[PDB]
């Protein structure tokens, strides 16, 4: 029957979170944090702050998930108010990261309405003079495994970006994702000092009951797609309720 | 909504694979790990799944035919662009140089440039890029698996087309290094013996019932015209026989068996007659002389000469006799198992001149045959291949096992059981 | 074990060896050896995490029982025979005492006189 | 320049500005100074002598970041701007390659794009040929001088020339930099004329704070109670209680005494109070205010406390088991280095030392097979690979690389003591 296929579609696209952004259901045990992030990000876009921050927590901690949740949520609200730039630490070496910035910047400008031209040195100085310098566009960054930049050798790119945080009139924002709990000691004196010293640890599930409630959130559907949705959710809560099931 | 095929021993895996993969790019996860050791038919169950579901779109790569990640990237680029050119002939396109990409980020930029133009698509469609054996890349490092995991994120989220990978790997000692990513994965355990036989027979009857040699010997012997089943019976019987007789030697492989079968089928055919076709028993009792030895080998009385024999047999003497004792047990008045210790030149010459049967002092043929040996890699040097023939720090060690030593001793009639004492 | 358990039973003037009279024999033989598994050198510089988990799972199970046992009151001994005897060897049951003491602090149950043990409303 | 307009858009619906927002806005890290007063004048007169008399010298300055030295030299060369010179911020940590400085130089001299070779050729040419003073900011010199000092060798052998139209204002991190990597011959040309920058006293910190709060200290805004907007509908006032400022200055001057750290922690407490005030009234983002000591107390404590303890108190029971076993091994062998398979053996111990208790039975079952006796008899515990990794990448645990996973070593990066304490909670 069509209904069962439709309901399976709904449940599956939920269990990837691929629902439309307004329908995503974020777990309670971390709401505040994204709330904490929400301000941190929205007042960095609307009120044009320029503060940096580092999310930290183990893998599979929804870091990029919370980030893209916020960005999508803002997209429908403030479409052109900003641009987004993500430079994964893994694939982007310290030198390739420059070209990454350049290219993502140019193809964001071509979406909001010559940069990659030149050599690595030239494109780097170009992005410098471009950023460092009615409203002004804010440019939000996202780093995955930012720690890989923070090798003992250079720690250059982080330094330059935190300098942008410190100086540039364009209100920038940085969301470093990583996993090294003692991320700070990696950052050198110059880098640490540049850094706003604000790092938010991501929470973990502290109570069995919290995980039960998280499963409840995930599995539950909130509208009628197939006639069984009521039957579905009632069977759901039945099986999830009894501590002997 | 997809047609899950059926495989003789992949029921759970077929179901879970069709569950982790569908048309909808939304409910389709980013990556996937078909894991399991070589001999479980991953490259076959996956193919026999795709051929059941042709509406979707995939690309097939052979990471073993490539060598490094550079050709890997370049091949990914060229295959993707050609696959799209051949998937939608109508859309105009500007092909980007697949030989231009040399960095993992160059790949992402190129793919973005390739996908932004396909935005005239009618619906979000998936594209499953299959890497067949991402483990066996000859230059693997810790920092490659994640390098390929993360490409989902860099690429735009709302592109009309969605690249989704399917990695294939073995040696769970590798997949363990990436558990915390919690990427969905399926495992293929190796088969038991019986199911091995089942797969093997149902896959090789088509080869053996209609091969050239058996059909030939049909008319080459009394005709005894018969139905197809008689050949089925005899072939399947030979199959069960060879597998049940060589299992303990081959393990649960499917390829090794697919080699033994072809190495031992022609002779077995030769040993059939007019009568045994209805009698597998006597057929076995007649062809026995092969069922009991691999004969997979295709102690030599080495060409080397007397002076070489003595050179080698003396250079073997300090695989147990350190220079602490030689000047005692050889004067002019167990490490048989372990890897040999290192000689030094002019000790070899010493023991040689000792146990050569004052008779000889010339050393031109001696060193001549020494270089001969070193070209035969019987007494190799731990040091380099060019400066050995100086006298810098350089050690020599035998690379012949003890049986050839017994042989050389008996043939030269010199005895060696003496110098080893414990 | 045998020559020593029969001596223990000789003590207390017991005429026949019981079952709960070889147990202290085992204890005594284990006086020397209690603390090493593959390598010697006992060491053992004497609340553990695995003890935490033991108390926790006991709490889980006993709450589930007492909420499934509608007659909310039962003795500690009755409760032991209800759970600690269903299967393999009995437990200290003073760790059960700590469990129920926690359930008094947390107030998930109420001893309510030594004779029984009730839960909370 | 060209792309600057490309960052300016129009859709802006009267962004709401609350009180603490304005505060942090002037409290920004960008906009005479009290802390460095005699240093200001000293470097001012150094450059005055070097330029107004048309000579060339080397002004070395060193000290930890955040002492204002970048701002201080900028103030000096800014007052000098009003009275020949090219302020060329050659930051080694901004140079993509080490040699790239040359090109900037090689550009700022003529505006040409060639290699570093011809760059320095024409540079020295200009330094010894041109008939007759350009302040090149050698920011964070360390990066440039790492390979074999050839870079700084050049950068100062240029300076040593007499008629060289070349003043350098070098800033390094540490004082002994010229005496630990630079060549002795180089060290001499560097000279003994280096100005040191001390830390900052909490007095100076108060000064800089009230400076940033000059026009805003204890001042009045005109705040509409409906929207939370602030204008420098009730005329509210705000006081920034200088006692919290005092305690923050004291704490920072204690360990570091850095302007950046102090500014930022002040901003942090400010925005904390801001979010509390916003929550208490819910203005969203479209009588009298103060900042209690408790705000700065929280904001400052958060800059010291770690999380490793509060983290390990939240790991999976498997992880805690692993760690506790590792600690038993550390004290049993006194080696603070264990073998991985040995740890597995110890976990087996710890599971079996307790009796056949039904609860130990459940533990054994699950930890070795998630129930479902159908599949059972695991060699090493479930998720063991997974939890090992979840630890390792988290920087807690630290392991060498041998594909043989029974003799590979393992070591705690954190202190044993704090780990034990974490086990005790
Ligand atoms: N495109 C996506 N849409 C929705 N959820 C996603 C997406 N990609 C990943 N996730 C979720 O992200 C969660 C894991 O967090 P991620 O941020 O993706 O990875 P992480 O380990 O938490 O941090 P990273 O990504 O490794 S730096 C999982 O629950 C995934 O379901
Ligand atoms: N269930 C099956 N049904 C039919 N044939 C099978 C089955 N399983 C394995 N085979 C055969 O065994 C072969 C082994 O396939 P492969 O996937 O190459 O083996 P493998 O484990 O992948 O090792 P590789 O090739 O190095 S990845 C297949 O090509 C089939 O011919
Ligand atoms: N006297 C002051 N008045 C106002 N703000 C100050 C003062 N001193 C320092 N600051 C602030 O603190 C920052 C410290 O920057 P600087 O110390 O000049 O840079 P730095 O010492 O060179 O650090 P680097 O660049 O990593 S070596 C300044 O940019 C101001 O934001």
């Amino acid at each position: 029957d069509p209904g069962f296929g439709s309901l399976q579609r709904r449940l599956l696209q939920q269990l990837y979170g691929t629902l439309p952004t307004d329908e995503k259901i974020i777990f309670t045990y971390l709401q505040d944090c994204q709330q904490e992030i929400d301000r941190i990000i929205k007042q960095s876009i609307i009120q044009k702050e320029s503060h940096s921050v580092i999310l930290v927590g183990p893998r599979q901690s929804y870091k990029t998930y919370l980030l893209d949740y916020e960005l999508s949520l803002l997209q429908q609200s403030y479409k052109e108010q900003f641009i987004t730039i993500r430079l994964n630490g893994f694939i982007h070496s310290e030198q390739t990261a420059i070209n990454g910035i350049a290219t993502q910047l140019e193809q964001q400008l071509q979406k909001i309405h010559t940069i990659s031209s030149g050599s690595l040195t030239e494109v780097f100085e170009k992005i410098l003079l471009l950023l460092d310098s009615i409203t002004k566009i804010t440019v939000v960054f996202i780093f995955d495994e930012i720690d890989t930049f923070a090798g003992p050798v250079r720690q250059t790119l982080l330094y330059n970006l935190f300098d942008m945080v410190e100086h540039s009139r364009v209100p920038v924002c940085i969301f470093g994702c990583t996993t090294k709990l003692n991320i700070l000691e990696y950052l050198e004196k110059r880098v640490k000092s540049r850094f706003s010293q604000r790092v938010i640890y991501m929470p973990q599930i502290q109570n069995l009951d919290d995980m039960v409630d998280a499963v409840r959130n995930l599995l539950t559907v909130r509208s009628e797609i197939s006639p069984w949705v009521s039957q579905w959710n009632e069977t759901l809560e039945k099986e999830l309720s009894d501590p002997r099931s | 909504n997809v047609t899950t095929p059926e495989v003789a021993f992949r029921e759970y895996q077929t179901n879970c694979l069709a569950s982790y993969i569908s048309a909808d790019p939304d409910i389709t996860p980013s990556n996937l790990i078909l894991q399991g050791y070589s001999g479980t038919g991953k490259t076959y169950t996956l193919k026999k799944y795709f051929n059941a579901n042709p509406n979707l779109h995939a690309v097939w790569l052979e990471p073993v035919e490539l060598v490094s990640w550079k050709p890997l990237l370049q091949a990914i680029a060229r295959t993707v662009q050609y696959k799209l050119k051949t998937l939608y002939p109508n859309i105009p396109t500007t092909d980007y140089d697949p030989l231009q990409v040399e960095e993992p980020f160059l790949l992402v930029k190129t793919l973005h440039n390739i996908f932004v133009q396909y935005e005239s698509l009618q619906e979000k469609t998936c594209l499953f890029l299959i890497l067949d054996g991402f483990d066996s890349l000859q230059d693997l490092d810790a920092a490659l698996f994640n390098k390929y995991i993360k490409l989902n994120e860099l690429l735009p989220k709302d592109s009309k087309i969605n690249i989704k990978f399917i990695y294939t790997m073995l040696e769970t000692s590798f997949l363990q290094r990436y558990s915390t990513h919690c990427i969905p994965t399926v495992m293929f355990p190796r088969y038991n013996v019986d199911e091995v036989s089942t797969i093997l027979v149902m896959s090789r009857c088509g080869e053996l019932m209609e091969d050239s040699c058996l059909r030939k010997r049909i008319i080459e012997e009394q005709i005894t015209d018969c139905t197809d089943d008689q050949f089925q019976n005899v072939a399947a019987n030979f199959i069960h026989l060879i597998v049940q007789a060589f299992h303990s030697y081959t393990g649960n492989d499917i390829f090794a068996l697919n080699d033994l079968i072809d190495f031992k089928w022609p002779k077995y055919v030769s040993r059939i007659t007019k009568e045994n076709i209805f009698e597998p028993l006597a057929l076995y009792k007649s062809a026995i002389k092969l069922f009991l030895s691999t004969d997979d080998n295709l102690s030599q009385t080495y060409d080397l000469s007397i002076i070489s024999k003595y050179l080698l047999i003396a250079s073997y003497i300090c695989s147990y006799l350190e220079p602490r004792y030689d000047a005692s047990i050889f004067s002019r008045k167990n490490p048989r198992y372990l890897q040999p210790s290192l000689f030094a030149i002019e000790r070899l010459l010493a023991i040689f001149q000792a146990i050569f049967p004052s008779l000889m002092k010339a050393n031109i043929e001696v060193f001549q045959n020494l270089s001969e040996l070193h070209t035969l890699k019987l007494i190799a040097t731990t040091m380099n291949k060019n400066i050995d023939y100086l006298s810098p720090k350089v050690r020599w060690k035998v690379n012949v096992p003890w049986e050839i030593i017994k042989e050389i001793s008996e043939s030269v009639h010199f005895n060696i059981s003496d110098y080893f004492s414990d | 074990m045998i020559r020593l358990a029969e001596a223990h039973a000789k003590m207390k003037l017991k005429n026949v060896v019981e079952l709960e009279d070889v147990q202290e024999a085992v204890r005594l033989i284990r006086s020397a050896i209690k603390d090493y598994a593959t390598d010697p050198k006992t060491g053992k510089i004497d609340k553990s995490v695995i003890q935490r988990k033991l108390q926790e799972d006991l709490s889980r199970e006993i709450m589930n029982v007492l909420k499934d046992q509608a007659s909310d009151s039962m003795s500690f001994n009755e409760l032991i025979k209800q759970i600690n005897e269903h299967s393999q060897d009995r437990v200290e049951s003073s760790d059960i005492q700590e469990a129920l003491s926690r359930l008094q602090q947390e107030d998930k149950v109420i001893v309510l006189g030594e004779g029984v043990r009730r839960s909370v409303r | 320049s060209r792309f600057e307009n490309k960052l300016k858009t129009t859709q802006k619906h009267q962004i709401v500005e609350t009180i603490f927002s304005k505060v942090k806005k002037q409290l920004n890290s960008s906009y005479y100074l009290p802390a460095r007063e005699n240093e200001f004048a000293s470097i001012y007169l150094s450059a005055y002598s070097a330029i107004e008399s048309d000579s060339a010298t080397t002004i070395y300055v060193a000290g930890t970041p955040g002492v204002g030295k970048t701002l201080t030299v900028r103030e000096v060369v800014k007052e000098l701007l009003s009275s020949d010179f090219l302020y060329v911020e050659i930051n080694g940590l901004k140079m993509v390659k080490p040699t790239d400085c040359y090109e900037t130089l090689w550009n700022k001299v003529s505006g040409e794009r060639l290699t570093w070779a011809a760059s320095m050729e024409s540079l020295e040419f200009y330094f010894k040929r041109v008939p007759k003073t350009i302040v090149v900011l050698l920011d964070e010199l360390d990066a440039m001088v790492t390979k074999s000092q050839d870079i700084m060798y050049n950068f100062f052998n240029w300076t040593t020339y007499e008629n060289a139209k070349l003043i350098v204002i070098a800033v390094a991190n540490t004082m002994d930099l010229p005496e630990r990597q630079l060549g002795n011959k180089i060290t001499s040309r560097i000279g003994f004329t280096r100005i040191m920058f001390t830390g900052y006293t909490h007095e100076e910190l108060k000064n800089i704070i009230d400076l940033r709060l000059k026009g805003l200290n204890d001042s009045f805004f005109y705040v509409d109670t409906k929207t939370g907007n602030a204008i420098l509908v009730r005329k509210v006032r705000l006081r920034m209680s200088a006692d919290a400022i005092e305690i923050a200055s004291r704490k920072v001057a204690s360990v570091s005494g850095d302007a950046r750290r102090a500014l930022k922690v002040c901003k942090r407490a400010a925005e904390i109070a801001e979010k509390h005030y916003m929550a208490k009234h819910g203005y969203g983002y479209d009588g009298v205010q103060t900042v209690h000591i408790t705000h700065v107390m929280k904001a400052l404590n958060e800059t010291l406390n770690s999380h490793v303890i509060t983290f390990m108190t939240r790991l999976s029971f498997t992880a805690k088991l692993f760690i506790y076993a590792l600690l038993n091994l550390m004290k049993k062998n006194g080696s603070q280095e264990q073998e991985l398979g040995d740890i597995v053996d110890e976990i087996k111990l710890l599971i079996e030392v307790n009796g056949s208790n039904k609860f130990v039975m459940e533990i054994a079952k699950t930890l070795f097979q998630q129930g479902s006796d159908n599949i059972s008899e695991q060699l090493r515990i479930i998720s063991w690979d997974f939890v090992l990794n979840q630890l390792l990448d988290a920087g807690i645990l630290f392991k060498q690389t041998m594909k043989n996973d029974r003799i590979c070593c393992v070591k705690l990066n954190i202190s044993v003591e704090e780990a034990k304490r974490a086990m005790n909670e």
